[PDB]
């Protein structure tokens, strides 16, 4: 119970980046797709909210219970498409970094903790 | 907004008059400026021509 909520936040933050991260990846496959509005989630508020309330989830075809928000285009496009490619690749290295952050955290807090619990 | 794109078109014909080839024969015509002879088109219809 203890360890299982010090290390909640940092697990939840992780999955849901993995989550974030598939919706880039699923935006990126579809860039060319014509009438493809971009779609993208808020980090933080589902962040706090997957940590009020436990992940759920659509069905389970299942997918998670997260807002998925449509993205402001930039520019227009006649196939109708929202998909730009310069903000698609900057979020996705910056979701690949925070992704490895949150992994460089977790395993610091278990090392941290098998530290004490060795001898 | 920032892109536009470009699409050709075809408005109408020019109706300037060219120049005109006298040949000795009595059946060859050239209309005023501005005017068309009329003849039955292919499919039963009327069109106009020079």
């Amino acid at each position: 119970d203890r360890l299982d909520a010090a290390l909640r936040f940092q697990q939840e933050a992780l999955n849901l980046r993995a989550q974030r991260q598939e919706i880039l990846a699923a935006n990126i496959a579809n860039a060319d797709t014509p009438g493809y509005q971009a779609r993208d989630i808020d980090f933080a508020s589902e962040l706090k909210k997957v940590m009020v309330r436990g992940r759920e989830e659509t069905g389970g075809v299942s997918s998670p219970a997260v807002d998925l928000l449509y993205r402001v285009p930039d520019q227009p496009s006649l196939d109708g498409n929202t998909v730009d490619m310069d903000r698609e690749r900057t979020q996705f290295a910056d979701n690949s970094l925070k992704y490895q952050m949150g992994l460089t955290v977790l395993g610091s807090q278990l090392k941290g903790m098998m530290n004490v619990l060795q001898g | 907004a920032t892109r536009t794109l470009v699409t050709a078109s075809t408005p109408g014909a020019d109706m300037t008059p060219g120049q005109l080839d006298y040949t000795s024969r009595p059946l060859d015509v050239a209309l005023q400026q501005d005017g068309w002879l009329v003849v039955q088109a292919a499919d039963g219809a009327e069109g106009y021509t020079r």
